């Protein structure tokens, strides 16, 4: 075999008479998920991987874009400068896992080292036909509903010395977050998220330590997003079809060292007018549906950026990042590489 | 190299181009390696720099590989060397901001002394000259003034600030009447 690109197919457990949009997309765009995924360990082999140059990420991005373009219809959309309007019915929206599969002549190699960081040689390599199932959650700041690192927390970046490069933190224990827009519900676009204060504190404490390992002789602190678009400044994500923007000030606030309530509460807004992630442009949806709009998720990853700077000052500070959704897919695709047999 | 001059309160647009391509990642840094402004896919991010709430970029141009750094309401202290990092490239532009102020009141008269101040950055040693309404100019360092004012010393004083040749102009109205 030999590294290569080719045309992947997808697989899912989509139901075909369900109206939920990911389900409808997958049922026409993907194959049914094989009940019996063949995985074969390759004894006596080592392979180099580079999650940062994985064309599988490209194709997943392409799918998720098509899915969104076909499923979530804004009432108004701005693209070339060219505004257009169309029907914008409310929709049913809840991501399902999607598998990425290789066709005949090709195979997917999967690194199983628990220490693997995304680049360099891998020592326990197996071959599969498909990736594990991957929910295409679109978000900034917090990676929702991914898989967990198995060993210890992992730090990923294309280049840690480069402060422009987004750092992907792969958790190995999740921290639940529940976000909800209450029915009644005075401000219809008002919402909040709850996170277990102890569980978050524990999470940041451990991330700091990992981060300390790559930045020796540094105090490691966390600070609020440093600005830019609202989709990036807040933790944003779509929940049941509505675009939530949740302020993470109360999540990235100071230093976190090994030793209100039990719950951190974060304010959220639901917006109708949004910057699009698929491409440079703006979309405008209808006001939120009725009732309790709640999504309960597993924080399983983090997207961070390091301030850096030629300061003699020697405390590294880390802020929530995100916005390039290729990093979202990289956090799950990092251990796969397509190979021509 | 390339130097851009700007007046206080004005808005400036530093340019940056990627090797005739598409929409890709870019970042703008100052000389202190502090992050100013860059993209995350389709969105704009901004770093922990002093210029935060006044930096902007022209997103619509990103398809064409143009990634300007726009700085609104220029402050003297914005003066710095800025670097736009695109794909392998590093482009540099030096920003110099000046202001020219009349540190007297608004309404003067008689034999008062008018005294104009150049607000400048510490990379600057620009030459300064101010043209009276009567066409009388007065070359000067960082604070040039007039001995004794006069009645026709009122109106639109025109001041030129020279640096890297290269210039900016400050029209200042003074009223003594
Ligand atoms: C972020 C990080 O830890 N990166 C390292 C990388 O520098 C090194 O080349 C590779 C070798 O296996 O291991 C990983
Ligand atoms: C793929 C993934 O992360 N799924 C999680 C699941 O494990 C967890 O039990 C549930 C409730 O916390 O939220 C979701
Ligand atoms: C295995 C587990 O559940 N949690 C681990 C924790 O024990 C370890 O100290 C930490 C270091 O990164 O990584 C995580
Ligand atoms: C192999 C590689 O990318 N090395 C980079 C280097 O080019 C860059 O100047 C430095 C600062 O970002 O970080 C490291
Ligand atoms: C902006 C920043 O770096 N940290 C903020 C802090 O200033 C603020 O008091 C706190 C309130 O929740 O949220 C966090
Ligand atoms: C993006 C955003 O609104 N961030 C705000 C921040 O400006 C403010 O200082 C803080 C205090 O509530 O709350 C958060
Ligand atoms: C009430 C509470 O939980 N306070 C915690 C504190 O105990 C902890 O040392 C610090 C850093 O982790 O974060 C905060
Ligand atoms: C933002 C988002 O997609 N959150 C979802 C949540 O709605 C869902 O209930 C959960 C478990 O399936 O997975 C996650």
């Amino acid at each position: 075999w030999k590294g290569a690109t080719t045309t992947l197919f997808c697989a899912s457990d989509a139901k075909a008479y369900e109206t939920e949009v990911h389900n409808v997309w997958a049922t026409h765009a993907c194959v049914p998920a094989d009940p019996n995924p063949q995985e074969m360990v390759l004894e006596n082999v080592t392979e180099n991987f580079n999650m940062w140059k994985n064309d599988m990420v490209n194709q997943m991005q392409e799918d998720v874009i098509s899915l969104w373009d076909q499923s979530l219809k804004p009432c108004v959309k701005l693209t070339g400068g060219s505004a257009i309007t169309q029907a914008c019915p409310k929709v049913t929206f809840d991501p399902i896992p999607i598998h990425y599969c290789t066709p005949a002549g090709y195979a997917i190699l999967k690194c199983n080292d628990k220490i693997f960081n995304g680049t360099g040689p891998c020592h326990n390599v197996s071959t599969v036909q498909c990736t594990h199932g991957i929910k295409p959650v679109v978000s900034t700041q917090l990676l929702l509903n991914g898989s967990l690192a198995e060993g210890e927390i992992i730090i990923r970046s294309e280049n840690l010395t480069n402060n422009v490069k987004t750092i992907i933190v792969h958790l190995n224990q999740s921290v639940e977050i529940v976000c909800t827009r209450p029915g009644n519900g005075g401000d219809i676009r008002q919402a909040h998220c709850n996170i277990s204060e102890d569980k978050w504190n524990e999470t940041l404490q451990r991330v700091s330590k990992k981060l300390a390992e790559h930045f020796q002789n540094k105090t490691i602190k966390f600070a609020s997003s440093s600005g830019g678009d609202l989709e990036v400044t807040t933790h944003s994500f779509n929940c049941r079809g509505e675009f939530f923007y949740c302020n993470t000030s109360g999540l990235f606030n100071g230093a976190y060292t090994p030793n209100s309530s039990s719950i951190i509460t974060i304010p959220c807004r639901i917006k109708q007018i949004i910057n699009m992630w698929q491409e440079v442009g703006r979309a405008m949806y209808a006001p939120p549906i009725k009732g309790n709009i709640t999504c309960k998720s597993n924080i399983t990853g983090l997207l961070l950026v390091r301030d850096g700077g030629t300061e003699p000052n020697d405390t590294e500070t880390f802020r929530p990042g995100g916005g390039d959704m290729r990093n979202n897919w990289r956090s799950e695709l990092y251990k796969y590489k397509v190979v021509e047999i | 190299k390339k130097v851009v001059l700007g007046k206080k309160g004005d808005t400036v647009e530093l340019t940056c181009t990627a090797s005739q391509k598409k929409s890709i990642q870019f970042h703008w840094k100052n000389s202190n390696q502090i992050k100013i402004l860059g993209n995350q896919g389709s969105f704009l991010t901004k770093g922990p720099s002093k210029l935060n709430d006044r930096a902007d970029s022209r997103r619509s141009l990103w398809d064409q590989g143009n990634f300007p750094l726009i700085i609104k309401n220029l402050k003297i202290e914005d003066s710095d060397t800025y670097i736009c990092e695109v794909e392998d490239q590093k482009e540099e532009v030096q920003l110099l901001v000046f202001g020219l102020t009349a540190n007297s009141d608004t309404h003067l008269l008689q034999g008062q002394s008018l005294t104009l101040t150049l607000e400048s950055p510490p990379g600057s040693s620009p030459s300064v000259q101010c043209r009276s309404p009567r066409g009388k100019n007065i070359q000067g360092g960082k604070t040039l003034s007039v001995s004794q004012l006069e009645l026709q010393d009122s109106g639109t004083w025109t001041c030129t600030v020279l640096q890297n040749q290269k210039k900016v102009e400050f029209k200042i109205d003074i009223v003594v009447l």
